[PDB]
RNA sequence: GAUGAUG
RNA sequence: UAAUUGCGAUAACGAACGAGACCUUAACCUACUAAAUAGUGGUGCUAGCAUUUGCUGGUUAUCCACUUCUUAGAGGGACUA
RNA sequence: GACGGAGCCAGCGAGUCUAACCUUGGCCGAGAGGUCUUGGUAAUCUUGUGAAACUCCGUCGUGCUGGGGAUAGAGCAUUGUAAUUAUUGCUCUUCAACGAGGAAUUCCUAGUAAGCGCAAGUCAUCAGCUUGCGUUGAUUACGUCCCUGCCCUUUGUACACACC
């Protein structure tokens, strides 16, 4: 299956009930000015560049 | 006198002295050649400081260490850091000020320790465990 | 041209002046993988020797991604109690496979270390969640250093399980984990987690 | 007689058990954190 | 150029000493080559039965060479090791006295060493140029 | 944390209102008056008291600091 | 802190009543400004000289010699 | 006539007026000296539990005692020496002379 | 917004 | 903010103990005062290899100098400038 | 990785009066140890405490095997009036469980965890313990209030021995 690739441009807070997903906002590389949210698992930071299975799943919050 | 200069190096308890003096191009640690010196897997250390600016810098030298203290690691850090400094003392007091600008450019962008030593030190321990910050196991019934 | 001093360099020796060169027999010019979002996680710009550093990374969040790759891999073998410490025998140990590359695929060594690493991060992983103590796990994504730290945890996770009670040296079967890993082949203890982790990641959306 | 356990004592409180010999106190552990300041060993570090 | 002692690698001057020592075979060797173990560290007697002694005789000539003066306990210190113990820990133990004495009066009778004021033993004017001579002929072997 | 506890603030307060003409915005020149205008027991509170002394320099040039 | 050392005197006695033993304990910080050896004021006591009154010259002027 | 003065005391502070007395006092005489050589400082440490009957958390206290040493060396008639190791006799300080 | 009795 | 640490607000105003300051120790100083019971260099005597003025040792009964490394006393340095 | 021969490097300490301490060096002994001397009341000598892990070159080769050294037999020594219920050290022989460990549960954020050994405390002899010391030196967060608890405010209470 295809794969998508975005650019972290804010790291919004964390979530989680231990604090190990961080929430993040992305801008895709191919067809820009589309951004969605998702959970990451990881340390992050802006610029970063992230390899999504499946594009389309805005991702919920805990609070 | 010939030209001469003495510096230091130092990591752990380690230590080395380097005399530095114009002459054939000698560089001998401890007594011995710098192509005999253990462990054997780390000789590219002592190296680096030679390779890092060619070896046509030190043809005009001599140059011979000695070293004391801490163990087989430290001691061979102590000795590329007094290898650098040596060649940047004498440059400063018997060649000019540019040379050693541009040598020290060079063994810093490579890297630090060459020239400025490390801060590290050991913590203490303290009673209730075998070292610094661990402890004994602790036991509920 | 060769100089001579007091103190004889040998000719083995004197090369080195103009590249640096990973145990002076492999070079940095050539290494590039092409995983775009592991670029900026990769340390492969700044030539080395010996593989033996004794940097400071410890003290803020992201200085450990500046560290050589080779090094990184070289930590992760002083495990296991019996062997912490012992940098020596793991400098020794990634001598001898960097080694055993270059004859078995007479390919560059280095980059076939960088191709295990960027075809073994597992891109979707899952996490606990819950409430009140009931939980379930649930898929999220994988940032890009955490990519590079899992790598290379199953890398020699698997060479040190595949080696203990065995006839092979640890060389060989890191040696072996690298080449499948990065030909992309089921074989590998690191393939096959990875398919592992995202499988589940997959059925728990 | 010669040595052994009885043939030390606290020189302050003749106990028999505790007694430190480093340097030729000879003041059992107890009695010696009282006497401490006056003979010359204070707290530092 | 000229050649000491101090230019050629441990390694393979200790073996070049032994081997023409072996040839040689004017050293005195005490006869219980085969029973002795070197050290009550050890556990099993040296695997090279035949040219142990030869080697232990090459490794107290140089490391005499190297410094003043030496003496039967420094050697015991130097080649002691870990003893196993078993159950319990690890701890320094001393080696062979009697062989580490009967090495140094075997060199003496030779006349690479000889005793010294301040005590122990010491190279000589001879003991030097066997040691030197046989260096410039293991740096000619690098070929 | 690098909060500054009321002695500093109040040493550094009570130095102005006396020494604003003598005062500069160089920490090693205000150091070394520090020396010759007041008593202190330590280097490291009288860094501290010249360090702080220095920081309201600057915020009186941009305009009237309150108190 | 230190300063307990410096400025802080201490003992304690037993006193062997009928009922049974009852102690005492004395404790007197001596006033540091009185100290003949020794720091002559708390380590956080910080003391500001009020400097002397300096009015505006008139106009320029010059003295010989 | 060869003396070597030496001190021992736990107290810097005395230590260094009876030294400092000692060798501003001979160069008023211009006799020749060494310097006043300071020996590493020597500390002892006495570790002890803080409970005197074995119960609560290990708790484990050290205490210290220091000992500075020095010495100087004095080439010098014996009449200036006599008051020499008269003078500066003070508390908390132990001075010893030895000759030749 | 799963479970959690007693001394 | 590590801190009842501060900025402030204010029916409260001015204070005291605790935290901080303070002390001990670990890091730096080719800058002061010195030092063979610590060091290094040179020079008398001397062993070996080569010998163009070279390489490595011995001699603490040779003597001279010096303080980079080692020791301490008195100070400098960081205050997030 | 075990074993064998070589390579070869610390820091913190302690040491002799109403007296026997720390011991270089020589010689005998497989070894432990024995004997004659010597320096140090100590930056002077023991002591560069030539320590262990460690590197190199070899022998063995996935075999409860040269991994493992418990439990036993026999002999030679040291400390002590006295060692039997072996104080401890040496030598040969005997050569068990143990194939990475269930529910549970401890410690830890860098010269730190962990591996390695040394001096000191007790001490005539006896450390597998404790207090410090150095040598080799990673992996993983740079967060959260889910479990265990802590500090401040608001709120309910039939609790005051105070949610046991």
């Amino acid at each position: 299956t295809p794969v998508t690739l975005a650019k972290v441009i804010k790291v919004l807070g964390r979530t989680g009930s231990r604090g190990g997903v961080t929430q993040v906002r992305v801008e895709f590389l191919e067809d820009t000015s589309r951004t969605i949210v998702r959970n990451v698992k990881g340390p992050v930071r802006e610029n970063d560049i992230l390899v999504l299975m499946e594009s389309e799943r805005e991702a919920r919050r805990l609070r | 006198a010939v030209p001469s200069v003495q510096t230091f190096g130092k990591k752990k308890s380690a230590t080395a002295v380097a005399h530095v003096k114009a002459g054939k191009g000698l560089i001998k640690v401890n007594g011995s050649p710098i192509t005999l010196v253990e462990p054997e897997i780390l000789r590219f250390k002592v190296y680096e400081p030679l390779l890092l600016v060619g070896l046509d810098k030190f043809s005009n030298i001599d140059i011979r260490v000695r070293v004391t203290g801490g163990g087989h690691v430290s001691q061979v850090y102590a000795i590329r850091q007094a290898i650098a400094k040596g060649l940047v003392a004498y440059h400063q007091k018997y060649v000019d000020e540019q040379s050693k600008n541009e040598l020290k450019k060079a063994f810093t962008s490579y890297d630090r320790t060459l020239l400025i030593a490390d801060s590290r030190r050991p913590e203490p321990k303290k009673f209730g465990g075998k070292g610094a910050r661990s402890r004994f196991q602790k036991s509920y019934r | 041209t060769p100089v001579v001093l007091a103190t004889p360099i040998p000719e083995e020796v004197q090369q080195a002046q103009t590249e640096i060169k990973l145990f002076n027999k492999w070079s940095f010019e050539e290494v590039e993988v092409k995983d775009a979002s592991l670029v900026d996680y990769v340390q492969v710009r700044q030539p080395i020797f010996v593989a033996h550093t004794a940097g400071r990374y410890a003290n803020k969040r992201f200085r450990k991604a500046q560290c050589p790759i080779i090094e990184r891999l070289t930590n992760s073998l002083m495990m296991n109690g019996r062997n912490n410490g012992k940098k020596l025998k793991a400098v020794r140990i990634i001598k001898h496979t960097l080694d055993i590359i270059n004859v078995l695929t007479d390919q560059n060594p280095i980059q076939v270390v960088v191709d295990a690493i960027t075809n073994t991060g597992p891109r979707e992983d899952t996490t606990r969640v819950g409430g009140g103590g009931a939980a379930r796990r649930q898929a999220v994504d994988v940032s890009p250093l955490r990519r590079v730290n899992q790598a290379i945890a199953l890398l020699t996770i698997g060479a040190r399980e595949a080696a203990f009670r065995n006839i092979k040296t640890i060389a060989e079967t890191l040696a072996e984990e690298l080449i499948n890993a990065a030909k992309g082949s089921s074989t590998s203890y690191a393939i096959k987690k990875k398919d592992e982790l995202e499988r589940v990641a997959k059925s728990n959306r | 007689r010669r040595y052994g356990k009885g043939s030390r004592q606290c020189r302050v409180c003749s106990s028999h058990t505790g007694l430190i010999r480093k340097y030729g106190l000879n003041i059992c552990r107890q009695c010696f954190r009282e006497k401490a300041n006056d003979i010359g060993f204070n707290k530092f570090r | 150029p000229g050649v000491s002692v101090r230019d050629v690698a441990a390694q393979d001057f200790i073996n070049a000493y032994a081997s023409f020592l072996q040839r040689q075979g004017k050293l005195e060797v005490p006869g219980y080559v085969d029973i002795v173990k070197t050290s009550s560290g050890n556990e099993m007697p040296p695997q090279d039965a035949e040219g142990w002694f030869y080697k232990r005789a090459a490794s107290v000539a140089r490391h005499i060479y190297m410094r003043k003066q030496v003496g039967v306990g420094k050697l015991n210190k130097l080649y002691g090791g870990a003893k196993s113990r078993g159950v319990r820990p690890y701890k320094h133990i001393d080696a062979s006295g009697s062989i580490n004495r009967k090495v140094l009066q075997a060199l003496e009778k030779i006349g690479i060493v000889e005793i010294s004021p301040k005590g122990g033993r010491r190279i000589s004017e001879n003991g030097q140029r066997d040691l030197d001579r046989i260096a410039a002929q293991t740096l000619e072997e690098d070929e | 944390g690098r909060v500054r506890t009321k002695t500093v603030k109040r040493a550094s307060k009570a130095l102005i209102e006396r020494y604003y003409p003598k005062l500069t915005l160089d920490f090693q020149t205000n150091k070394r008056l520090c020396d010759e205008i007041a008593t202190i027991q330590s280097k490291r509170l009288r860094n501290k008291i010249a360090g702080y002394t220095t920081h309201l320099m600057k915020r009186i040039q941009k305009g009237p600091v309150r108190g | 802190g230190q300063p307990v050392n410096d400025f802080i005197d201490t003992a304690t006695r037993h006193v062997l009543m009928r009922q049974g033993v009852l102690g005492i304990k004395v404790k007197i910080m001596r006033d540091p400004a009185k100290s003949r050896t020794g720091p002559k004021a708390l380590p956080d006591a910080v003391t500001i000289i009020e400097p002397k009154e300096e009015e505006p010259i008139l106009a320029p002027s010059v003295k010989d010699y | 006539i060869k003396i070597r003065i030496t001190l021992t005391s736990t107290k810097v502070k005395q230590l260094e007026n009876v030294s400092s007395n000692i060798v501003k006092n001979a160069e008023q005489h211009n006799l020749v000296k060494k310097g006043p050589v300071r020996l590493p400082t020597k500390v002892l440490k006495i570790s002890t539990r803080k409970t005197p009957n074995g119960e609560g958390s290990k708790t484990w206290e050290t205490y210290e005692m220091r000992i500075h040493k020095r010495y100087i060396d004095l080439e010098a008639p014996v009449q200036i020496v006599k008051r020499i190791t008269q003078i500066t006799i003070e508390p908390g300080v132990d001075v010893e002379v030895v000759v030749a």
